[PDB]
């Protein structure tokens, strides 16, 4: 579900690096890095959080467009479908 | 499994080795390791001096140093570096104990790998851990 | 740090705290550990390459935080569980900074946010619990 | 019997004390110790540096370490020194071996002892040593 | 940092290893190297156990060893022996001091050198001294 | 003493050989070790009382034993058993002779001789047996 | 032998003690003290562990630490601090040397002591050296 | 809200405790002490969440009371109800 | 002399193995290696032993045929028989 | 027997501190310490050979009047009569 | 010689705070601890190089009266009255 | 200034060999490392000393030039010929 889909990765990155949910919410057409200062092991736990929660498999190579929010959410989606 | 492989497949030298002997090792899966403590160590008369407590930083260095042994049996020819541990300290270890140390895979990628480790003496969990290293 | 000898549960071999700068009393505590070539575990864990032991970083916080609750609470403090991220390495020649807040003080157990840093780069962050013991 | 009792009744301290546990005593008659050898050790390091392998030397050492705590526990309220040994050392003592020193009493005079111990590793027999202490 | 290359060119391995870091070197004339102290070394508690004060020859060593890192990379291959030390010592060094050596070099000959050196601890100086050298390598 | 350092199969914290005075090759060996306050043992051991223990003093014996081995025979040394009677204590400051003969050398094992004085004083006395390896 | 004379009067323990014996003592003017040197010390293989070659720092604190000894045995309670080393490093010392120090007392204040001692291996002389202490026991 | 105080305490307690939230929802009569392999300082974990993300606060006489899934749930109610 | 190379012999092996010598002349027939809990350089003690203080030399080819009291009073006596 | 008390004694002294069996056999008029540089030790393994060799027990009391050869003839005569 | 025990005093200044001559002449009357860049020990080392320079020995409770230039060579002067 | 320079540099060797003025100037003509219990050691002693008592640098390949008191000398008012 959009809703839901949405405010769970947010829920996810609001875990990991812990800033106020809608203040990651607008700030997703950045880089995780260059403006989100977010980690290897950042991008790790919200990947392993997801694979919990998600109960859903990860190939990491889509790590590579593991950059913004929105873009972890379309990889989410295209996973969610992936079954 | 001989503790003179430990040697040069494990590069941790003395006055910071923490294993002894590897008793399982089912690869990709899961390894046991024995590290075999006594009073005769620096960090007993370091680490409060009256009576005898090894730390608990100790016994996940020694999980970690299972960890990397059970990696290097199939992914060999790239350092392994511990990039994170979720811990509970159950039970304290004395001199005399036994500590075993089972490492269990749970996820392996390209630059990442991830671990459940159990410390006990006897068959009586003194340590968990979930372990990250990033490479 | 005569002070910090007394204070700490640890005497030379693995005593990972050098000073004190402030005392929050029952707030926060922040301290330095020089990181010297001249240790132990830089040749034990890694010859090729000296690097410090997170764990010890591990160990440190933990120290640390024994000397906030020692100067907090006028009395045995066992480390109970640890949750840590390893950010960035640790090399000789390095000011470690550690500061550890508390979050939740109770009569049979605490819990602190500790955080090294070298300059204004934090390398571990960690979550410890603490149960106390007569 | 437990490791901090050990510390007062054994004034041995932290880098030559090679005795971690009293698995029986039976006294003016004979005691068993367990000392847990690990890697982590000075002497592996110190002798023979590429294999590791403890010196019997130190068996030896262990040995009269629990033959003294023997004597303490009834000759009471005087220092023990040894005077003599005949041993033979059987087989190596590798890390993760649980050295069991049996020592068991033939003769005590005013200012002398007599020992008869043995150093296994399981039920195998590595050192057999006739030991003799002065007063 | 530069603790790596500190490791090669100081032979000295541990424990008697008193330069972390070279701050900087200006070949044939300076160089400026860190120590941290620590209370966690050896000799603070075997020296005096009841106040940890670091002892003054270990600041001369450490001083002898920023000069042969600056004879090792700007004098082939030979070594070189400490021929003598004139040391003032101002103030006392305490763990958690990082310890700045700096050596300028006054004259060098083929068999010989004579550096001057000061240990600062931020605005302190606490060591001056005039060390001395000779080369002994055989071959 | 640097020749010492490659005949021996030891390294620094169990090093009991400091020179080799006399090399009677196939017949005898005599060797020095001074006995120093600075070394471990004597804080492990007894620290009310520093006396060397006399099992080192064996293992000295020993390390001689292996040194006349290495210089008369052109290769692994194990002690195979001891008989030793300990005659006198040994102090700091005392300077250990060590002084091994030969009485049996076959080619699978070999039978030697020790003593140990410190000046004229017989302190320790004993006899060893090695056996060979490849 | 008189060495656990020394393990209470100098505080020094393992490994920074580098006294083992006073062969001599004359109060107030004269102390001889032993120090037995073998390859069995941490320095040996910290400094330079190619080749064993005590480093000449040491001898200067065991000559330090016998003036410490002549002075708590012959000047009620303060403590000495280093102030000063002028140092001659005349030939090499090494594994399995007798080290013989000898510290002769030149002037003596209530606030300052200075010394000359030299360190000897049989007939050779191998250090010179002035040294220069304070007190600064405060209670 | 029953539900939602559900949802929260339910929520935080399968991020702690390491277990399947549907197992949950049918071991809500789990006992913590013995059945779920808890800490106490298990409980001082999930009591610091329900203190900080339900804003208000509980003393430490509350910790005698956490003993299950239905009885801690009852027990944060109840303070909830107060708190 | 039979009986009093069984002296020497007997003497210095009982001297050596620790055990009774009545039972020594009631196990002449004892292994040494597997009977007599004996090492090889027991062997070589016991034979350095006759070596001296019967005062005459064995080479090493002997140790070879060091098997049982017997055997081994049979080695020594053929030795004096050459020795 | 006199003959046998008397050369198993020397025997065991000739073992013990190793001089040619005459040599000490006529020195027993001195003193062990004074003259013969023995020691607690000596004196121990001197009495312990002889409770193995000659099965007999022994107090050690005795021990004060171990000074001289002939002595400790003497009261091993005793003690072989002690039953 | 005050002339020569004069500029020698200003020099062995010069020499002991590493100074100028010129410098510390000028600072005839200035104290040492103040502005001098000097501390009980180099007083230490004025005190040790004049009394060995000008072949004396001071009663150095006269250290009361070293604060400057000037004490340092009136006090020298009233030594050598003494002289 | 030979008269100057000559006997301070009689002094420099008096100081640095810790001798009698009157001993070394006796020793105009006899070589250092034989008789007047010198290396090379006191040599960089001289060296350095001369060097900043007399305001040169010497072109210190002189080395070859320093034997004894005479060398010495001669060597230096060499140095300040080049002066
Ligand atoms: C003193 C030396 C310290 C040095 C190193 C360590 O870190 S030693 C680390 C000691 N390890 C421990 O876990 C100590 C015992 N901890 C516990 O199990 C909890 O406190 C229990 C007993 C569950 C409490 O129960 P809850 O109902 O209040
Ligand atoms: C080499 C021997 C190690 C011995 C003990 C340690 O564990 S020493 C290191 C202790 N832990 C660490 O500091 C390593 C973890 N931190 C990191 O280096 C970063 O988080 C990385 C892994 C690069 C993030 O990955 P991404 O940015 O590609
Ligand atoms: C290499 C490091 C050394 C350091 C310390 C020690 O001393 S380690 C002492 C090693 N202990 C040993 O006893 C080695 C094995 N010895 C034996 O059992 C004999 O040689 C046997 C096998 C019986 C031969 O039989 P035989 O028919 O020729
Ligand atoms: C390799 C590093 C070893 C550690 C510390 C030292 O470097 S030196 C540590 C010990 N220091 C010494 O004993 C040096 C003594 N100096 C001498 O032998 C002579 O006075 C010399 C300088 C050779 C006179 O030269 P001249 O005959 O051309
Ligand atoms: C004090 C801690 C000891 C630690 C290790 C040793 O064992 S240190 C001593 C090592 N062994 C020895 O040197 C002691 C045996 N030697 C002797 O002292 C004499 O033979 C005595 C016993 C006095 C003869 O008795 P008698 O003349 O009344
Ligand atoms: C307790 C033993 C500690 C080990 C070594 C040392 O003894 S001293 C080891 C370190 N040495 C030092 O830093 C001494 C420095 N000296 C000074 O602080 C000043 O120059 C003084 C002498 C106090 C000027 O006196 P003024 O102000 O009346």
């Amino acid at each position: 579900p959009v809703e839901n889909l949405e405010k769970e990765i947010t829920a996810i990155v609001a875990e990991v690096t812990e800033l106020d949910e809608n203040e990651i919410w607008e700030k997703r057409d950045a880089d995780f890095f260059k403006d989100l200062e977010i980690d290897s092991l950042l991008a790790l736990e919200i990947l392993a959080l997801i694979e919990k929660k998600f109960k859903v498999q990860i190939p990491e190579e889509k790590l590579v467009d593991i950059t913004s929010l929105n873009a972890t959410i379309e990889m989410t989606r295209s996973t969610l479908e992936g079954k | 499994v001989n503790f003179e492989e430990v040697r040069e497949l494990v590069p941790q030298k003395y006055p910071f080795l923490f294993i002894d002997k590897v008793i399982e090792l089912q690869k990709e899966s899961r390894i046991v390791c024995l590290k075999n403590i006594s009073g005769n160590e620096p960090f007993f008369a370091g680490h409060f001096p009256d009576f005898a407590i090894m730390p608990g930083v100790l016994i996940v260095e020694a999980l970690a140093q299972a960890s990397i042994i059970l990696f290097k049996k199939s992914f060999s020819t790239k350092v392994f570096l511990l990039a994170s541990a979720n811990v509970r300290f159950s039970k304290p270890v004395f001199p005399g104990d036994q500590l075993i140390l089972e490492i269990d895979i749970e996820k392996v990628i390209s630059s990442a790998a991830i671990v459940k480790g159990v410390a006990k003496v006897g068959d009586k969990v003194v340590t968990k851990a979930t372990l990250s290293f990033g490479v």
